[PDB]
């Protein structure tokens, strides 16, 4: 599924996939959220 | 790691080798000799990136060997990614699909590359809380915002299955939503993971941003997209059939639109057809009236024919084209290689292939190139530094290059000993 | 438009009031025997009365036929619709060439459609019903319509009740109702109730500009071809039709029969107007005897437009048949149903004008010598050769920092270049 | 605790695999694309 | 394999670690010269370096062209891709021919895909949905309980996965698949229409590192058309007639990139092939010409030609004759390796080997008698007298060939010669 190219033209776009590679989440960020592992009111 | 792109017969070529002022440098950019061609192949080059004059068809015409696929893939190179460059074959043409005109029509309008630019109005960021009237929360790193949601707008969020967590983009133009993925936390962690999902960060600056993409698109491109309701289908499996006129003539006036408002910029490419021999006389007379028209690539064309039948006639042409065709066109003649361009094309030759060989090697190397042909010697070169890395050498020897010799024959030496034998050879 | 073609300074037939060609205007230089002939065709094109009427344009390659062409196309116009073809483009793989043939000729015959639709258009205001004794009864809706302009109350017919409900039209909401059917049609809230804090798109509209009672004129320009595939496949059956290649289908002639009844009903009550126009043929001499058969018939029918075939290939054997050669590659049959043109060679002074409004056109500056030198390159060589060399020798001399061709640019560049004589020597030798 | 933690690790190790694998291929098109070139 | 044919007996090229060829190796026999050049053409091959080489196999009918690349096949494996192909198998009704051929090149490129699947696979004991799945898995090591993603439990619904199951499911996709029901209930119901499948051996969780070799080609058809697709118009199109089509460049080079991208992260490797092209004359003008830049590429693998053909006239076009049927361009393009006639003792040697692969047991009278016969017409009808000579020794109640039933096999069937003389009389 890695090559299937057609498969993406139904499910994501140039720009969301920049986006996506952009804010992929780093091993650090899983690590440290593995380790740690808002009343509202009308003002 | 041997990639898909391996030595080929034109890997050593990455551009003409021209500077500034046009003048051939002698070995250059792997190029060697055709000094008078690669010139001219440099002012077609600056014609082509000048782009202001539609349809100038250019013939590379010479002797077999003499470099008019090497000037032309040069000339692929030197010029940018940007620009179009399609190479064909003149076989290409000849489909069951759709007729020869269709498919030069579609060989034209893949050449030509128009580039539009597009800025839209997106929210993008990660969902806080949904209430089914309804309410959405979103936050970036930055900011927190809620909305007020419509019937489309909640119809849409609960068909998706937008769920806390998630990050999402809605365009303000349109109102689709699109699930970019849902956010790595603590308690989101799973044994196993959906084909769909996709981790990812929680965005960043401000929720509503105003963006600016680029779409590089060729006019053949549109045309297929508009050709039929899933028509981009056909931009994989190539069953386009043969697009209408209409569609087409709509796209042109769409793309002089465009460029008139700034939207668009058309770039104006290259229409390489190999071997243009092949082509008929029904497709030199639709290139006779294609080059006519503003879209038109400029058009490159090589062929070795002397005074040769032209194709679907009993008439004989220069190169195999009509008089017609080649009115409307400009001939740049290559030349037979001397000693030495020859033994410099057989030294960039072992140098792509990564061959050491000795000096009487290179000598015999050239004597035999000259004497049979330039492929055929290079074709020795790797063979020859089998041979030798069989014998646990570090350098080709004039040994290897006569063993060579004698496993590989020529077309000659082949043609003498089929003649020998010819009474157990069919068909004679 | 902006790129520069081969045809690009060809902006018409320089013809005077008196129907002569000068000497030189409009891009074109010479061929005044021609021009005006084309000229008379233009006038026979705009005078809308005959139909069928062929002109072949009949000459030595580089004479201008195509230039002519393209020529009376632009006297013609942008209203008058004209198809170019190339004989080549018969030869399709979805259907027969007589096919390929008749779209084009329908192509060509315009059609100019006039509607005029009358709309009361606005943000709804009151949805009020007004009650009556019958002779709870209602005997109108009354809707008060509000736009930019003002405000307006329509006393509407009873029944609109029902689609004010379907469509689910409220105060604030923006609807426009066509005077004919009275059915109204909701548009979306208006948007000075859109806030900033709701996310809809498609609900929310601008109010209205303008009076709230609006005529509007819309014409579209359409050719009988495009009716013709309009109706042979309108657009489960549409979800196949769309998913497999939707490929020419060859048209049958009672559909063109039928679509020339309903194009004469819509002349008869003023709806719409016909624009006869020009097929040009070029290269005709690509076309087959079945094909040039089929033309026969096909230039003998009232409504075929006028088209201008061009032919070069001299006495040469018709296409598809075996050794019948004729004096244009089209059989005599057909060529005495067409008026000829000829086109003849350019002297050296015509050439070098030809050249130096190709340079004008390009945006190329070429001194005199090296206009001179081009020409003279011209009367050897060929005229389209001459021309092509224009623009290399203009880079040449940018290169060399030179805003002027000079004749030495001319002379390199020829060097450089080659044209099919020089080649077919090469050839021989 | 050591064998546990290695499992975690592998699995986190294979989470960033496959999210790299799918974050890192974009469309040959787009559905952006196929709306911005389609006649109105 | 079990059914004896043409070539069985072609193992490889019999090749010294000097590269020499020995007279008789691997079932090949004679041939030396173009034995050794076929070896340079195995380390070509093997090399992995070159593109769109090409290499023309020339000489008389039966002198182990076809033999001859076969043994470069057996020679480079069954990892490295080898696709034959005859010069009319270009004439498909579906694509043009320059489609063909590009398919053909495209199959002669392998890629091998390196993965580990990981799949947790047992008997399902629970299933609550929580949000997130939990879900427990049963095998003959003990139990396991599995958080699952909540997008899981929509294919764990289609699937109709209940308790007592055996499913697995992939780590990395999140594929479920129910393979039926454990054979602990089979004794439930007396009359039921299920399949059980015994309950796995190994643990839940399976770890496996695997290999898969797929061309270029099957990536090009995967991506021509949507496959697996939900919806109507997917749907539909798994229902059509399925054509080959003309595949376009963008597509091609798209791949061409992404496999790039996976062979850069390690986790694909380029395995190069070859490209069998038998009985080359038989392709038209079109052909040759489209195959000069296909050899002329960057991507193209190792293709080798086979001409019988003398000075014939190449296909479509009139009058124009090449040698070996192949225009001077193409033939400018490849490497010729000549094949010789063989020796009356070569064809004994031949002949030999053919009946030893046959199983046949043949006496020295009829062994020369054979190869008389051989000398005097073909090798192939020496060669193929052997059977039916076999099965007149059995009839007869022998299990060993004489030279009396190889006279009546020769009077039986006539030789293409001999029918020929027959003929003209
Ligand atoms: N100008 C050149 N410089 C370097 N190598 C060349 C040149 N021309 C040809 N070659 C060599 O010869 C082969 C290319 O010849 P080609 O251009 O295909 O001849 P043809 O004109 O018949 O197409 C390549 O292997 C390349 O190494
Ligand atoms: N009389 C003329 N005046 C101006 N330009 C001309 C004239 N004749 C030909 N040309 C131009 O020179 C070129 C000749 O090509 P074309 O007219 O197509 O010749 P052909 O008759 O062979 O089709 C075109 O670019 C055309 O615009
Ligand atoms: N060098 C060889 N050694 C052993 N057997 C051979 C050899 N060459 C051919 N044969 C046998 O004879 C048959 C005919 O040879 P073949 O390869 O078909 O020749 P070609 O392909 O040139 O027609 C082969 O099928 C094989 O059984
Ligand atoms: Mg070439
Ligand atoms: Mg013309
Ligand atoms: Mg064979």
């Amino acid at each position: 599924s890695m090559f299937d190219l057609i498969g993406l033209e139904n499910k994501i776009t140039r720009h969301e996939a920049e986006l996506l590679s952009k804010k992929k989440i780093p091993r650090k960020l899983m690590e440290e959220i593995s380790t740690s592992a808002p009343a509202a009111a009308k003002l | 790691v041997t990639r898909i792109e391996r030595i080929g017969a034109h890997s050593h070529i990455r551009g003409l080798g021209l500077d500034d002022a046009l003048e051939p440098r002698q070995a250059s950019q792997g190029m060697v000799g055709q000094l008078a061609a690669r010139r001219a192949a440099g002012v077609v080059l600056e014609m082509i990136r000048e782009g202001k004059i539609a349809g100038r068809a250019v013939l590379i015409a010479g002797q077999p060997g003499t470099g008019k696929t090497a000037i032309a893939m040069g000339m692929a190179q030197a010029l940018g990614p940007d620009t179009p460059f399609t190479a064909i074959a003149g076989s290409e043409i000849f489909s069951l699909e759709m007729s020869k005109t269709e498919a030069l029509t579609q060989a034209f309008r893949r050449s030509i590359g128009v580039r539009i630019k597009e800025e839209t109005e997106i929210i993008e960021g990660e969902v806080v809380e949904i209430q089914i009237v309804g309410k959405l929360t979103l936050k970036t790193t930055e900011m927190e915002t809620i909305y007020d949601l419509g019937t489309k707008m909640i119809e849409s969020l609960t068909k998706d299955k937008v769920q806390a967590g998630d990050v999402i983009t809605i365009d303000k133009a349109t109102g689709k939503i699109s699930k970019l993925g849902r956010s790595f936390t603590r308690a989101r962690d799973y044994d196993a993971m959906g084909s769909q999902t996709k981790f990812v960060q929680c965005p960043d600056g401000e929720l509503q941003k105003r963006k600016e993409v680029v779409h590089t698109v060729s006019l053949h491109e549109i045309d297929v997209i508009n050709s039929r309701t899933q028509g981009f289908l056909a931009l994989f499996s190539g069953d386009t059939g043969e697009i209408k006129s209409e569609v087409r003539e709509q796209i042109n006036a769409k793309v002089a639109e465009w460029r008139e408002e700034g939207k668009a910029e058309i770039i104006p490419g290259v229409l390489f057809i190999d071997e243009v021999h092949m082509l008929d006389i029904e497709s030199f007379s639709f290139l006779n009236r294609a080059l006519e028209s503003d879209m038109a690539p400029v058009l490159i064309m090589a062929t070795n024919r002397g005074i040769t039948r032209i194709r679907g006639t009993s008439y004989q042409s220069p190169h195999g084209i009509p008089i017609d065709l080649l009115d409307r066109l400009l001939i740049v003649s290559t030349t037979p290689y001397s000693e030495k361009d020859t033994k410099q094309i057989l030294r960039i030759r072992c140098e792509e292939e990564d061959v050491e060989m000795s000096e009487d090697a290179y000598t015999v190397l050239t004597r035999i190139g000259l004497e049979t042909s330039l492929r055929y010697a290079i074709q020795l070169i790797t063979a020859a530094s089998l041979v030798c890395r069989k014998r646990k050498g570090t350098e080709v020897q004039v040994d290897d290059i006569k063993r060579v010799y004698s496993l590989f024959l020529d077309e000659s030496r082949s043609t003498q000993y089929m003649k020998e034998y010819q009474d157990a050879f069919l068909f004679n | 438009t902006q790129r520069i073609a081969s045809h690009s300074h060809v902006k018409g037939l320089g013809l005077d009031e008196s129907g002569l060609a000068k000497q030189a205007a409009s891009g074109l230089v010479g061929q005044e025997n021609a021009r005006e002939a084309c000229g008379v065709i233009v006038e026979l094109i705009k005078s809308k009365k005959m139909a069928g009427r062929a002109v072949l344009l009949a000459g030595p390659p580089g004479t201008g036929k195509t230039a002519l062409a393209l020529a009376i196309a632009q006297e013609l116009g942008s209203k008058v619709p004209f198809c170019p073809m190339v004989g080549s483009e018969v030869y399709s793989t979805e259907i027969k060439k007589t096919e390929v043939l008749m779209e084009n000729f329908r192509r060509a015959i315009g059609l100019r459609i006039k509607e005029t639709k009358e709309v009361y258009e606005g943000e709804v205001t009151e949805l009020t019903p007004c009650e009556t004794e019958n002779p709870k009864t209602i005997s109108h809706v009354i809707i008060g319509l509000k736009t930019a302009k003002g405000t307006k109350q329509l006393k509407l017919d009873p029944s609109i009740f029902e689609s004010l409900q379907k469509e689910r039209v409220e105060a604030g909401d923006v609807i426009y109702i066509e005077a004919n059917s009275g059915a109204v049609k909701r548009q979306g809230r208006c948007d000075t109730y859109a806030t900033e804090f709701d996310l809809e798109a498609e609900e929310y509209v601008p109010l209205p500009k303008g009076d709230v009672h609006k005529k509007k004129e819309i014409i579209q320009d359409v050719t009988l071809h495009d009716l013709d595939v309009a109706n042979a496949r309108p657009q489960i059956l549409s979800m196949m039709g769309q998913l497999m290649k939707p490929k020419k289908t060859e048209i049958t002639d009672k559909l063109r029969g039928e679509i020339n009844k309903v194009v004469n009903k819509y002349i008869d009550q003023g709806i719409a107007e016909l624009v006869p126009g020009v097929l040009f043929v070029d290269e005709v001499h690509m076309l087959d005897i079945e094909c040039f058969t089929y033309l026969h018939r096909a230039l003998e029918s009232s409504i075929a437009p006028i088209v201008i075939f061009a032919s070069n290939r001299g006495n040469c054997v018709i296409r598809g048949t075996e050794d019948i050669t004729s004096p244009h590659g089209i059989p005599l049959d057909l060529l005495d149903r067409v008026m000829i043109i000829r086109t003849m060679l350019y002297t050296p002074q015509e050439m070098k004008q030809i050249i130096k409004i190709r340079a004008q056109t390009e945006g190329i500056n070429i001194s005199e010598e090296a206009l001179n030198h081009l020409g003279e390159i011209g009367t050897k060589t060929t005229l389209r050769y001459s021309v092509q060399l224009l623009t290399p020798a203009n880079l040449l001399a940018k290169i060399n920092g030179k805003d002027s061709i000079e004749k030495e640019h001319v002379e390199e560049i020829s060097e450089l270049f080659y044209d099919a004589k020089s080649s077919a020597k090469i050839l021989a030798d | 605790q050591e064998e546990k933690t290695r499992l975690l690790k592998e699995r986190l190790d294979q989470i960033y695999l496959v999210n790299e694998r799918r974050c890192s291929q974009a469309p040959v098109y787009g559905r952006d694309l196929l709306r911005i070139c389609a006649l109105p």
